[PDB]
């Protein structure tokens, strides 16, 4: 009744009642770059604010450690010029950190334990500059925002071709840009019980494309039909044109995935279909139009289906006369 | 809301709920009157002359008790007497119909439990429902006489107090419903095992319908425990925002009493 | 302006001139660096775990797990923010003796407040893990801290600053307390060493089984709230009981108090069954309402004053003495005295709700045990047997549901005259006209209202075993028109049943009138014999309005007085009519 | 007796006895990013404290050259203003080399040695700079972390699946990330020997999971069950269940690897599975629940086991009717 994977391809999963929260602290990065994104601009500035925070107490401490925050002085030097606040340690602390630094409050060489503030302050500083630097660009570079600009079909179709039915979808690219390597997986994915009576919930077993040789590799520049040869080893056997309704266990999952050419990240793009989303006996429409020097894709005929007549039978019995 | 609580107001009668309600108002007016001659007593920079008017206000603070108690214990036997006897002259003439397509458990728990809230449960619980509601109507016109602007803070928080009212309430149209889901099996399972006993004992299904009234007690004490901790739940909840309006009445009480005038017994007033 | 001590004399007091550590300036400053320490660790741990790693994901909301110091760590965190909220009120106003902003007062104390609560979230957390490596460092924030105060706390001997300053007694029990969270922590290191139930699906109430704090407050108890508008709930979706708790295993300690070993032996050994259960909801009983004598003391206090190192250290007489600190009191106590109340109501009704499951049990168990010629010959009838399930427990619940009232009743009174006479004297014995008056007329009326309900209870009992041999017999009455004769016979016992009741209703009604006629007639007395005939001692407003909120917490529970002897007269023929029941005649094997 | 790889996943080796140690001096790369955090560290803060010392040594030296330092002096200007002391060309050295610069101490222009140490201070400065920030984004940027977020079985079971022998075990992902090209290899592990006599000790031979099609190939979202086919051509084939015991030289390893979502970097999650951890004639509980349109799987109820009467015999004895 629900879907595994909606149509855009976020997954419905829940994950309830886990237990080994220790293995989730066990990694804070994977689980750092995994967030939203006002969580990853809070954590952003809640770290950097957290490190300004912290040694602007630490240089305010050891100026008042010196008694430099004491204006009743002599002529003895500071540890830090012109620290007179907490304020002014902060304003230091800021230019220290991320290395603006201005010099009239500039640290002297008075007390060392200022130098070895400062040496940690650069070291805890310069690290998690690497931190969040390359933490914020991983969380800008990942390649499935790319999978938003992947299409399919609203509906995949199922034909004849070659004597035989054949599921029929058609996958297509926005851009002038190339996806290395595309490879596609068409999981079938329902209830099935064993023979001998286990009964798995939710069954994912893998259907072959149809490419030539059986290797799942395409090259995807033109809206191309993925299409599967229902042929005996295949899971779509039995499958009728009376069971494609609504409240029917039957799930096709399609997973184009492969290296996007400009980031060099692979990506994943994913399209369940149900069984009210595949009509039987239509076929897709031509689209590619050469004209001028040039070939070019209609988009708007893209889901179009220009039905033809078929047996109203499976795939079983399409194997007599 | 129910229109059925106004035929228990035509089972009392007009003087009844008229005698009811003028004794309610003049027994609560009589005790804000002995507050704030309270207020004006202790203000004293005459005296007897208020200790005069706080003995016979006084006097009539308790003849205002005195027919407050007669008139609920009054509405509770003209509502025993008259819910009972109408009927009971409406079920001596009947249709042989009526009662071959009725269950006979559900007249009879009729005439016998709601009979008996109708006669025990229900006249001092009206008593301490009408005490506290003009308790706390009047409570909140001497706090709301003397800092206004706890009238801002009127607008918040009992307004809120009606959100988490509406919170409540429905899930309680579940609940204590759902107590009244596992109320009518278990009676009618004693039922069951008073008119059958030589039967269950001759078949010697004993320790089976033994387990069986375990799952039904076990059924009715968790309904009866989670509408238990809704209540509970509720009652914190709403307790908690009472406390906060003793905290926003004290501090705006303390702070129009040290700049401005309030003459020092009008915070006691309020804060009482 | 702001810094982190004043510009008072402007050129000292942010001076060194001896070794650091004499500045005061220099210990409060190094007082926020544990807080700032666990606030700037604890942080990022708490966004990338528990909250904000997208917990929509469910980690466990059953089968939550308690430490060793679960139950006492929670309470030491709330004496650590009942000291702590005092020391941010004893911090404003002495910075407001002067003027010039003193931030080295209570700036500590707010880093200190909010490292207690991230604290107690992060033990919240870690308890929902159980993995306590990831505690450790909670553990060393507790021997940065308590050090940091020790090194305030001998400089505030080495400047001879005694007990009668405020501070002393905040920082030195501040001290203690830091120890034995230190304590607690080796306690933790001592049996877990780092170096359930098996809750199933079945359980869903989880209050035996959830932190303290939302066993006060019922967090719990948002989740089957916002989800009851979304679907409505069934018999499946609240559950089963967990195992304390279970009708068999309150059925079994009954047998078990059986078996230890009439009337007196049904009641000995209920008490036996239930009398643990029973003293831990009296006791909080105990201490709700001892809270709120706390009420009229600052009451007093407060009206009192609206009436009304270089000295600015020192403030304890006039710390209690000031207004706004006496108000936060108010609400902190009345925030743990409506805490406590509505805990002990709750296991006032669970103890009762076991109980009925546990009688219930054993009623059917009389029932499979029973001869059936006491239902044929004579005695018991089946009308009887369905009423003394669904009535005759009811009453006795409702009972163990007002029981604690009955037994915190004197310690309310008691402490309520005592504390009269502290704030009243002798004219406060004046009115002790509660304890010449009430007793005896609550015994008589109990004696009157007792013989009311014996005749009460067996017209009632006649008047539906008469009910219920009518509507089985209609046809017969219908076809043979007696019904009349019938609706007459039913009409003069039900005649018979209403004068009961208005013997009854007169009485309830003079127990109400004389319930709540009374405290008026104290609040007269105290008040006429304050000024007249005990004359010219003094008349504030201050213990008038006291007085007036103590005589009213003396008749808050006083109309509760009038509930609790319309009830035990139901449960005493109750118990009496289960005890005929019980030794009823049985089958012989 | 002893394990390959433990079920943590860190494999059990030694790799006693090696001598070319030259090329292990030809990668000094993999081998910085290949330490522990605390070594990683260390070489962190030695490398930028060897800087600032090796440049507050020049930086010292040559304010000595000038004669800056003896403060017998006209109205000459210096080389860098206000250094008279060690420590103030090491408060220099920070200035400059990680940029804070708060120019009481500036360089003027009187000597070109100066503005030659300045070119070369933040050339090699600059430089290690980016290897070092780099370094440590790589570090906390490798998978394998993400390779503590996949659970797999505590016990994997030997069931019967359509007529025949089927090794199965479960494996699951704790994330709502996924995994890009879920790749598993399964390998049997033990000390065969040839039937020409050559006795090799630790032998590999890599077992095919059973797909659909073959590719080793999944889309994991939801715990799944990996399951061999114990045919002809396995070598499980004369896998007895008296051989499930302690002291038996039959080992599993089942390898999931792939790309993880988010950071675009490859990794790699290892299980073994003993002959004592093999539990004969068990399958698996159905996890998975759909529920208020939410599919939810029970962490809980992952290892457990809901045992089925088998055949207590070989494959090659599965042969037979």
């Amino acid at each position: 009744r629900a879907r595994f994977v909606s149509k855009k391809g976020n997954c419905n999963v829940a994950h309830k009642n886990i237990r080994e929260q220790g293995r989730f602290l066990q990694d804070v990065f994977t689980t750092l770059v995994d967030l939203k994104w006002p969580h990853t601009l809070l954590i952003f500035t809640m770290s950097f604010l957290c490190s300004w925070l912290l040694f602007a107490m630490a240089w305010w401490l050891i100026a008042f450690a010196h008694g430099d925050l004491a204006p009743s002085e002599g002529t003895a030097e500071p540890c830090v010029t012109s620290i007179h606040s907490f304020s002014s340690a902060f304003l230091f602390s800021i230019e220290v950190q991320v290395t603006i630094g201005f010099g009239g409050r500039m640290v002297t060489e008075e007390c060392p334990l200022a130098i070895l503030i400062l040496i940690v302050q650069n070291i805890v500083g310069l690290m998690i500059n690497a931190i969040m630097l390359g933490s914020i660009f991983m969380k800008t570079a990942q390649a499935h925002r790319r999978a938003e600009t992947l299409i399919f079909s609203k509906h995949a179709v199922i034909a004849l071709r070659h004597g035989r039915l054949c599921f029929m979808l058609r996958v297509g690219d926005l851009r002038k840009s190339m996806i290395i390597s595309a490879t596609i997986h068409m999981q079938v994915v329902r209830k099935t019980t064993s023979p001998e009576g286990e009964v798995v919930p939710l069954h994912q077993v893998d259907i072959p494309m149809e490419n030539g040789v059986g290797g799942n590799s395409i090259f995807l520049v033109a809206p191309l039909i993925i299409y599967h040869v229902i042929d005996a080893n295949s899971p779509l056997y039995d499958l009728a044109p009376s069971d494609l309704h609504h409240h029917q266990d039957l799930e096709i999952i399609v997973i184009l995935e492969g290296v996007v050419e400009t980031t060099g990240i692979t990506t994943q793009a994913r399209t369940s279909y149900l069984a009210d989303e595949i009509l039987w006996g239509q076929r897709f429409v031509p689209i590619v139009a050469e004209e001028d020097g040039r070939y070019s894709v209609d988009y708007s005929k893209f889901d179009n289906t220009v039905k033809v007549p078929t047996p109203l039978c499976t795939a079983r019995q399409l194997d007599e006369d | 809301p129910w229109r059925a609580c106004a035929k228990y107001l035509s089972s009392a009668g007009i003087l009844l709920l008229s005698l009811l309600v003028f004794s309610q108002l003049l027994k609560h007016m009589v005790l804000v009157a002995i507050d704030y001659w309270l207020a004006k007593w202790t203000d004293s920079a005459d005296q007897t002359v208020y200790a005069m008017v706080f003995t016979v206000l006084c006097s009539l603070g308790i003849v205002l008790c005195l027919v407050t108690s007669v008139t609920v214990e009054w509405t509770g036997l003209k509502v025993a007497k008259r819910l009972h006897r109408s009927l009971l002259n409406r079920i001596i003439l009947a249709p042989m119909r009526f009662f071959e397509t009725t269950p006979l458990g559900s007249i009879l728990n009729r005439f016998s439990s709601d009979c008996n809230t109708i006669d025990q449960h229900i006249p001092s619980t009206l008593e301490c429902l009408s005490r506290s509601t003009l308790l706390c109507v009047s409570a909140l016109a001497v706090i709301s006489y003397v800092t206004p602007v706890f009238l801002v803070a009127l607008l918040p928080l009992a307004i809120v107090c009606y959100f988490i009212q509406k919170y409540f309430r429905v899930a309680s149209r579940d609940l204590q419903q759902l107590d009244d889901t596992t109320q009518l099996p278990l009676l009618s399972h004693f039922a069951e095992t008073v008119e059958g006993l030589t039967t269950i004992r001759a078949f010697r299904y004993e320790a089976r319908f033994q387990q069986k009234l375990l799952e039904y007690t076990d059924s009715n004490n968790i309904a009866s425990l989670f509408l238990t901790a809704a209540n509970r739940w509720l009652e914190v909840r709403m307790e908690y925002i009472g406390a906060c309006v003793v905290l926003i009445a004290a501090v705006t009480s303390i702070s129009n009493s040290l700049h401005r005038e309030l003459s020092a017994g009008l915070v006691g007033l309020g804060l009482t | 302006p702001l810094a982190f001590c004043g510009s008072e004399n402007h050129s000292a007091a942010y001076r060194v001139d001896q070794g650091v550590l004499n500045n005061g300036c220099f210990v409060d400053a190094l007082n926020v660096v544990p807080h700032v320490f666990l606030l700037f660790i604890t942080f990022p741990i708490l966004f990338i775990g528990w909250g904000s790693q997208s917990s929509k994901v469910h980690i466990h909301h059953s089968t939550w797990l308690h430490f060793p110091g679960h139950n006492l760590r929670w309470i030491l965190t709330f004496m650590l923010l009942f000291v702590l909220v005092c020391e941010i009120a004893e911090g404003i106003l002495s910075d407001g003796v002067t003027e010039s902003h003193h931030l080295h007062l209570y700036m500590p104390a707010g880093m200190a407040f909010m490292a207690a609560v991230t604290s107690v979230v992060y033990y919240h957390n870690i308890e929902t893990s159980n993995f306590p490596k990831l505690l450790i460092a909670l553990l060393v924030y507790w021997t940065l801290a308590f050090i940091t105060k020790t090194i305030k706390f001998v400089k505030f001997l080495d400047h001879a600053i005694g007990f009668s300053q405020l501070r002393f007694c905040l920082t030195g029990l501040l001290v203690i307390l830091y120890g034995m969270l230190l304590l607690v922590e080796v306690n933790v290191i001592r049996v877990r060493r780092y170096i359930e139930d098996l809750q199933d699906l079945g359980v869903r109430f989880l209050q035996p089984f959830v932190n303290l704090l939302s066993k006060g407050t019922y967090w719990w108890m948002n989740a089957f709230i916002k989800t009851a508008h979304k679907k409505p709930i069934d018999l499946r979706a609240i559950g089963k009981l967990p195992i304390a708790m279970r009708a068999l295993t309150n059925y079994q300690r009954l047998c078990e108090a059986f078996d230890a070993q009439g009337a007196r032996a049904i009641w000995q050994a209920l008490s036996h069954a239930f009398g643990r259960r029973l003293v831990l909801s009296s006791t909080f009983r105990i201490l709700a309402d001892l809270l709120g004598f706390a009420g009229p003391l600052c009451i007093f206090g407060i009206v009192d004053h609206l009436g009304k190192l270089g000295v600015y250290f020192v403030s304890s007489q006039e710390f209690l003495a000031n207004a706004y600190v006496l108000a936060v009191l108010l609400f902190l106590a009345l925030l743990l005295q409506r805490t406590f109340l509505q805990a002990s109501y709750y296991v006032a009704i669970e103890t009762g709700i076991n109980l009925r499951g546990a009688i219930q049990t054993k009623i059917y168990n009389k029932i499979m045990h029973l001869s059936t010629s006491n239902l044929s010959m004579g005695e018991m009838t089946a009308g009887q047997i369905c009423n003394l399930v669904a009535i005759d427990t009811n009453q006795l619940m409702w009972f163990f549901f007002l029981c604690p009232n009955l037994w915190a009743m004197p310690v309310q009174i008691i402490v309520g005259v005592i504390l009269l006479y502290y704030i009243l004297g002798v004219s406060a014995l004046i009115g002790a006209a509660v304890i010449i008056l009430l007793a005896p007329v609550q015994y008589f009326v109990a004696t009157k209202l007792s013989q009311a309900q014996r005749s009460t209870l067996e017209y009632s009992n006649e008047r539906l075993k008469q009910t219920n041999e009518m509507l089985r017999g209609i046809k017969l009455l219908k076809l043979y028109a007696w019904e009349n004769i019938f609706r007459t016979r039913v009409e003069t016992t039900r005649r018979k049943e209403m004068t009961s009741l208005r013997a009854f209703a007169i009485y309830t009604s003079i127990s109400i009138f004389m319930n709540t006629a009374i405290p008026i007639a104290a609040v007269l007395i105290t008040f006429v014999g304050h000024v007249s005939f005990f004359k010219e001692a003094d008349f504030s407003p201050s213990v008038a309005f006291a007085s007036l909120s103590l005589f009213h917490i003396l008749v808050t529970p006083l109309f509760l007085l009038s509930s609790v002897v319309r009830s035990t007269v139901k449960a005493l023929v109750s118990v009496q009519k289960l005890s005929e029941f019980l030794s009823s005649a049985e089958i012989r094997e």
